[PDB]
C-alpha cells in the first residue's frame, strides 16, 4: 500500500458532529504516518492507552476508526476510558480495555462566535448510562418527575439535549475544544493501515 | 475533481414554477450545505437559501421564504430548487454552491465549489425567430479609409442567439454587442464589423445567424448601395 | 438584516497598479466575513474568507484587511486576469453580498469612431424603422449620445448596448438604436446623431437624410 491516510478530513474538516452524534469514518487500505500528528503543537492533549504514541510509526492496524466531535474544555478530562460525568456517561464512553488515542485541541477561532455558536448540543439527560461506544441520537422527552408525560413538555419533564454557548470571549474551560478518538486493534488479525516502514 | 452539474436553461411564464437541479460528484454528498444563490442580468449576487443534504433541513433568504422549496436525493447527489408563483424580476442566473469541506469556521456559509448556474427566463412572450436586417453606412461614394458595417437580429425570444461572420472566416474587428430585452419583451442585438474601403469590390460579407430555440439559422449578405 | 456596501462601485486600475477596495457592514461583524471575484461570463470564486485567509491555489497578490465595521480587499499589484467584479459577503447572519466592485484597465483616452446606419428596405417593408449609432474602439466609458430629427431632440424612443471592456486593447464600444413606425420615419426629412465624449475636442454630429 502506497496512499496516504485522510487524516485531513478528519483534523480540518469545517465542522464537527456535536458530541451527542459523535460520527465515525473508516480508515483503511492506507499508509499512516502519526509522526505529522504527534510532532504538532496544535494538540493540547494525545494520550495513547496502550501504545507508546512514538511507536505508532512501527506498527500496522486491523482497522481503524476515528470518532470526530466538539466538547467544552473542562469536559475534555471525561474522554479517558473509566472517566464519568455527563459526557462520558450520557454520550461518549470508552470501555475501560481501550486500544487507541485521544486527541484533542482548542476551537476557540472556529467553533466560537461573539453572539454564541449554539450549534453545538450535549445530552443532559438519559434513564442510564450508556455503553461503550454506543451513540444516542433520540430526542424523546425526558421525565424527572414522578407522572408519566405526553406531547411535546410538562412540569419536571425536560428536552434531553442541551447547546453550549460557545463564545470567544469565553474563559478558557468554557471554550470549545474539538477531540478525535483513534480506536484500531494491534498484532492478531489482517492489517489494512500501516506506520511508513518500507 | 468536484463538480456541480445543473440543468439547462428554463422558459417560463410568469406565475408559474421552475425545478432547477445540481447534480453533485467528486465528495461525499452528505458532507456540507448546498446553497442556492442567483444573479439577475447585469446585477448583484443574491442568497436565496440552503440545504444540509445529511438531515434535510432548510433555510431560507425572508424575501423567499414561502416561495423557494429545496429538496435532495441522496441516491444519486442531487440537490434540486423549485421556486413557485413566478415574477419577472425571477429571470436570473441561478446557481448551487457548496459549503467548504475543510479549513472554515464552523459556522459561516462560504461558496466554495460553483456549479455552471442555471438561466431562468420569466416572461409573457412566446418562443420567436429573429428578422435579420442589414446595416450599412449610406452610399457606396460615401464611404472612406476604414468602413463599419453590420447586421441587426430583431425581435427574437428565447435568448442566446449566436452571430458570426462568413462562417467564421472573418474575426479581426468583430463585435456582437449584449441584447436589450425591448417593451415588447422580445429581444434585440446589433452585430458589426470595420474593413478597408477597398476590400469591398474584392469580396461580401455575410453575417450568419443561429438562434436554437426556434431551429433558426438565416444569413444575411451585407452590401454597400 | 445586515446591509452591506462597496466603496468603488467601479474601479479603473492599470497594469502594475495597486487597487484597494473597501466592504462596511452596517452591524459590526467582527471577521465574519468573504471576498469572491467574478470574471466575466463565469460563476464567482472564493478568493479571502473570514476577512484576511487567502484560499488555497489563489495568487499571493490578493490580500483582505481590517475587522468590525469596516473592510479592504486589495491586489498589491493588479494583472489583466484580475478583471472582474468583486463581492464582499457577511455570515453572521444569514450570508448576504455586497454590491460588488468592477474593476477595469486603465487606459489612456480615445475618441470613438462615429458611424451612423439607416433603415434598410426588408426593414420598411415591415412597416417599422429603426436607425443605428455606432460609436467603436473608444476609452473612457461614459460616452453620451444625443437623437435628432429635424433638429429636435429625442427621448425614451432609443436604448444603447455597451461592450465588456476589449481584451486585446482595453477598449470599449457601443451603439445607440432609435426606433419609430414606418409612418413616424418618413415625415422627417433629417437624420442625425450626436456624440459628446473625453476623448474628443468638441461633440460630433453624423446624420443623413432619406434617399442617399
Ligand atoms: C491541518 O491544517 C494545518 C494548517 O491549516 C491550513 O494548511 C495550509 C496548507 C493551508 O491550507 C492554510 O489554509 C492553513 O494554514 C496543517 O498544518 C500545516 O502542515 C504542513 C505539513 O503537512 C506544514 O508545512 C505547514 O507549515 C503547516 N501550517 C501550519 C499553519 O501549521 C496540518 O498539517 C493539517 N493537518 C493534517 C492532519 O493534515
Amino acid at each position: 500500500i502506497t496512499n496516504l491516510c485522510p487524516f485531513g478530513e478528519v483534523f480540518n474538516a469545517t465542522r464537527f458532529a456535536s458530541v451527542y452524534a459523535w460520527n465515525r469514518k473508516r480508515i483503511s487500505n492506507c499508509v499512516a504516518d502519526y509522526s505529522v500528528l504527534y510532532n504538532s503543537a496544535s494538540f493540547s492533549t494525545f494520550k495513547c492507552y496502550g501504545v507508546s504514541p512514538t511507536k505508532l510509526n512501527d506498527l500496522c492496524f486491523t482497522n481503524v476508526y476515528a470518532d470526530s466531535f466538539v466538547i467544552r474544555g473542562d469536559e475534555v478530562r471525561q474522554i479517558a476510558p473509566g472517566q464519568t460525568g455527563k459526557i462520558a456517561d450520557y454520550n461518549y464512553k470508552l470501555p475501560d480495555d481501550f486500544t487507541g488515542c485521544v486527541i484533542a485541541w482548542n476551537s476557540n477561532n472556529l467553533d466560537s462566535k461573539v453572539g454564541g455558536n449554539y450549534n453545538y448540543l450535549y445530552r443532559l439527560f438519559r434513564k442510564s448510562n450508556l455503553k461503550p461506544f454506543e451513540r444516542d441520537i433520540s430526542t424523546e422527552i425526558y421525565q424527572a418527575g414522578s407522572t408519566p408525560c405526553n406531547g411535546v413538555e410538562g412540569f419536571n419533564c425536560y428536552f434531553p439535549l442541551q447547546s453550549y454557548g460557545f463564545q470567544p470571549t469565553n474563559g478558557v474551560g468554557y471554550q470549545p475544544y474539538r477531540v478525535v478518538v483513534l480506536s484500531f486493534e494491534l498484532l492478531h488479525a489482517p492489517a489494512t493501515v500501516c506506520g511508513p516502514k518500507k | 475533481q468536484v463538480q456541480l452539474v445543473q440543468s439547462g436553461a428554463e422558459v417560463k411564464k410568469p406565475g408559474a414554477s421552475v425545478k432547477v437541479s445540481c447534480k453533485a460528484s467528486g465528495y461525499t454528498f452528505t458532507g456540507t450545505y448546498i446553497h442556492w444563490v442567483r444573479q439577475a442580468p447585469g446585477q448583484g449576487l443574491e442568497w436565496m437559501g440552503w440545504i444540509n443534504p445529511n438531515s434535510g433541513g432548510t433555510n431560507f433568504a425572508q424575501i423567499f421564504q414561502g416561495r423557494v422549496t429545496l429538496t435532495r436525493d441522496t441516491s444519486i447527489s442531487t440537490a434540486y430548487m423549485d421556486l413557485n408563483r413566478l415574477k419577472s424580476d425571477d429571470t436570473a442566473v441561478y446557481y448551487c454552491a457548496r459549503d467548504r469541506v475543510l479549513y472554515g469556521r464552523s459556522f459561516g456559509w462560504y461558496f466554495d465549489v460553483w456549479g455552471a448556474g442555471t438561466t431562468v427566463t420569466v416572461s409573457s412572450a412566446s418562443t420567436k425567430g429573429p428578422s435579420v436586417f442589414p446595416l450599412a453606412p449610406c452610399s457606396r461614394s460615401t464611404s472612406e479609409s476604414t468602413a463599419a458595417l453590420g447586421c441587426l437580429v430583431k425581435d427574437y425570444f428565447p435568448e442566446p442567439v449566436t452571430v458570426s461572420w462568413n462562417s467564421g472566416a472573418l474575426t479581426s474587428g468583430v463585435h456582437t454587442f449584449p441584447a436589450v430585452l425591448q417593451s415588447s419583451g422580445l429581444y434585440s442585438l446589433s452585430s458589426v464589423v470595420t474593413v478597408p474601403s477597398s476590400s469591398l469590390g474584392t469580396k461580401t460579407y455575410t453575417c450568419n445567424v443561429d438562434h436554437k430555440p426556434s431551429n433558426t439559422k438565416v444569413d444575411k449578405r451585407v452590401e454597400s448601395k | 438584516d445586515i446591509q452591506m456596501t462597496q466603496s468603488p462601485s467601479s474601479l479603473s486600475a492599470s497594469v502594475g497598479d495597486r487597487v484597494t477596495i473597501t466592504c462596511q457592514a452596517s452591524q459590526d461583524i467582527s471577521d465574519y466575513l468573504n471576498w469572491y471575484q467574478q470574471q466575466p461570463g463565469k460563476a464567482p470564486k472564493l478568493l479571502i474568507y473570514d476577512a484576511s485567509n487567502l484560499e488555497t491555489g489563489v495568487p499571493s497578490r490578493f490580500s483582505g484587511s481590517g475587522s468590525g465595521t469596516d473592510f479592504t480587499f486589495t491586489i498589491s499589484s493588479l494583472q489583466p486576469e484580475d478583471i472582474g467584479t468583486y463581492y464582499c459577503q457577511q455570515y453572521d447572519n444569514l450570508p448576504t453580498f455586497g454590491g460588488g466592485t468592477k474593476l477595469e484597465i486603465k487606459r489612456t483616452v480615445a475618441a470613438p469612431s462615429v458611424f451612423i446606419f439607416p433603415p434598410s428596405d426588408e426593414q420598411l417593408k415591415s412597416g417599422t424603422a429603426s436607425v443605428v449609432c455606432l460609436l467603436n474602439n473608444f476609452y473612457p466609458r461614459e460616452a453620451k449620445v444625443q437623437w435628432k430629427v429635424d433638429n429636435a431632440l429625442q427621448s425614451g424612443n432609443s436604448q444603447e448596448s455597451v461592450t465588456e471592456q476589449d481584451s486585446k486593447d482595453s477598449t470599449y464600444s457601443l451603439s445607440s438604436t432609435l426606433t419609430l413606425s414606418k409612418a413616424d420615419y418618413e415625415k422627417h426629412k433629417v437624420y442625425a446623431c450626436e456624440v459628446t465624449h473625453q476623448g474628443l475636442s468638441s461633440p460630433v454630429t453624423k446624420s443623413f437624410n432619406r434617399g442617399e
